[PDB]
């Protein structure tokens, strides 16, 4: 379980939470190309809706 | 009035008319090529055994092999009253540019789709070659059409099997991003403006990526009277050349070369125009292509009209009900075998309390002991032991499995033999020969034979381009169907062997044998025999 660690210490009682967005600002977004996925499927053929619809 | 509106009205009419047959053909292709368990993405679906126990596929394989063992090709033959060798040049050109792997593969694809779905098709196209051209620095090649049932939409008002009375036809192209880039490159289109058209496919399988880019090619045939120019050949006679084929290129180069116009008649012919269309605009308008016929050759299985509605069928459509029933019954029986309690004794816990280790399965004991007494009931009640009944396949399931398999075997018998399917393939090849002859007359350099040698009368324009000059006495041969060959030498060898097998042993037998040695291919020993045979024929006169 320790093999998956990603911080040094765990949350220790009254630790202050710093907010990092303090003014309105449009966001620039970076990522690694596989970090976002778009899972798509068709509407099932015999759905309750789309009953008599070709 | 809009060209796009007229084209789309025609396409919508044909697409709506051919709806049922296309859906059944797509279902038959999916049934015989992907999976007999249809209905992907049915919302109400849990995990249950769905096994595929096949009986139609061996039949389809047998039929396809039978059709493959008996190839059929075009065979041009001289007409009635024509010169006895009126078809040699055309046959040579056809064998030359139809010997490649692509033509064979296209015919095979069409035949396999004819066997399974009910309709296949292929196309004929003309390309420019500088290394090995058939004639006039051009080639004519045959190309495959996959899923013709959904990718080729024919003109609705066509009552003929080969679709020779169809005035138009649209072929749908589906491409990925790189496919679209190559398509736009080859047709000089805008690759930045992604195109769109009717999607002819269906997300029926869990294929993780499907195609997205669609174009259409709309072919139309216009039959009209156009002006022809009658000249006088500087060698002898008077030829007829179309005005539109030399409208600007060599209209005065003919005069410079020494052609004097005699008269001018109006002759009625057909022209084929192609348009590249998306669902929103027309990309290419009326690009004129070579030939008089639409370059698409369709192949059918069982074909007909029911009530102003065309229906076709293969070998798979009728067997689907029996196959699906058999798959379902076998799945039910597999579930019976898997999830059913086995045959074990029924015990009261007090009957074996204390001897629980004698029935676990070991073989350490010579018998089994049971408790006999209870303190509050004096003695244990006596009743014969019960065992859980063994799993059994119901008589209904067994009868239905046998009867469904029998029904499939009884209905999956194409013909008695593939005689009718080979005849439909022969019809398609005859139409293919007609189209090829027209295209050859349009673009290739067809020599005219004189009885006074082949005389190719052509000339070059001021832009160094050469315009072929084909006379109107061009349809000197008709189309038949014969064995498939790769070259005229092979065809001549086959003819000589056929004559030899029937001629009795006389003087023509010697003649034919020496002729065979003459026509034989070349090595060293066969070279010696061929030299000897030539010498013998010459010295016998």
């Amino acid at each position: 379980q320790r093999a998956y660690a990603n911080v040094n210490t765990s949350l220790a009682d009254a630790m202050a939470v710093n907010i990092l967005n303090v003014k309105d600002a449009r966001t620039n977004v970076f990522w690694a190309d596989d970090a976002i996925r778009i899972v798509s499927q068709p509407i099932p053929a015999n759905h309750e809706l789309f009953a008599g619809m070709k | 009035e809009n060209r796009l509106e007229s084209i789309l009205s025609r396409f919508d009419a044909d697409w709506t008319a051919s709806d049922e047959a296309r859906r059944e053909a797509k279902n038959d292709l999916f049934f015989s090529r992907v999976s007999q368990w249809d209905d992907w993405l049915s919302q109400y679906t849990t995990l249950q055994y769905r096994g595929q126990f096949d009986v139609v596929r061996p039949v389809v394989r047998k039929l396809v092999s039978e059709m493959r063992q008996n190839p059929i090709d075009v065979l041009y033959r001289p007409k009635d009253g024509a010169r006895p060798d009126a078809a040699d040049v055309l046959m040579g050109m056809y064998r030359t540019d139809m010997r490649h792997n692509t033509a064979k593969i296209a015919v095979n694809i069409a035949v396999r789709e004819q066997i399974e779905a009910g309709v296949g098709a292929w196309r004929l196209v003309t390309d420019y070659e500088d290394q090995s051209p058939t004639s006039n620095n051009q080639v004519i090649r045959r190309e495959p059409i996959h899923s013709a049932c959904s990718h080729v939409i024919w003109d609705s008002n066509s009552k003929l099997m080969d679709k020779s009375d169809a005035r138009h036809c649209t072929v749908i192209h589906s491409m990925s991003q790189n496919g679209w880039e190559d398509f736009a490159e080859k047709y000089d289109l805008d690759a930045d403006d992604i195109p769109s058209f009717q999607n002819p496919n269906d997300w029926v399988f869990p294929w993780l990526t499907q195609d997205t880019i669609q174009i259409a090619e709309f072919y139309e045939v216009v039959e009209k009277k156009e002006t022809a120019f009658i000249y006088q050949d500087p060698v002898t006679g008077e030829p007829v050349s179309y005005f539109k084929r030399d409208i600007k290129d060599v209209i005065d180069d003919l005069a410079d070369s020494g052609f004097i116009k005699i008269a001018e008649r109006q002759i009625k012919r057909r022209r084929v125009y192609k348009s590249i269309i998306t669902c929103t605009a027309v990309l290419k308008d009326k690009q004129l292509i070579a030939g008089e016929h639409i370059p698409i050759v369709p192949v059918f299985g069982e074909w007909g009209f029911v009530e102003d509605k065309e229906v076709y069928e293969g070998v798979v459509r009728l067997t689907k009900d029996g196959q699906r029933l058999r798959n379902m019954i076998m799945s039910f029986n597999a579930d019976i075998v898997a999830r059913t309690p086995k045959k074990k004794p029924f015990f009261w816990p007090e009957q074996i309390a204390g001897f629980e280790h004698m029935y676990d399965g070991n073989d350490d004991y010579p018998y089994y002991l049971l408790n006999r007494t209870d303190e509050n009931s004096g003695d244990l009640p006596t009743q014969p032991l019960a065992y859980y009944e063994n799993p059994e396949v119901p008589q209904a399931n067994a009868y239905m499995l046998e009867a469904a398999t029998s029904a499939v075997k009884e209905v999956a018998t194409l013909g008695v033999e593939t005689y009718v399917f080979q005849d439909n393939l022969a019809t398609a090849m005859r139409r293919d020969g007609e189209i090829y002859q027209s295209i050859v007359n349009d673009i290739y350099d067809v020599p005219r034979n004189v009885t006074i040698l082949m005389a190719e009368v052509v000339d070059l324009a001021t832009g160094e381009k050469q315009v072929l000059n084909d006379i109107r006495g061009r349809y000197e041969c008709y189309t038949d169907v014969g064995p498939s060959f790769q070259s005229m030498k092979q065809q001549n060898r086959a003819e000589i062997l056929e004559l030899l097998g029937k001629t009795p042993q006389g003087t023509p037998e010697y003649q034919l044998l020496l002729l065979q040695y003459f026509t034989l291919l070349d090595g060293k020993g066969v070279e010696m025999m061929r030299d000897y045979a030539n010498k013998q024929l010459i010295q016998m006169g």
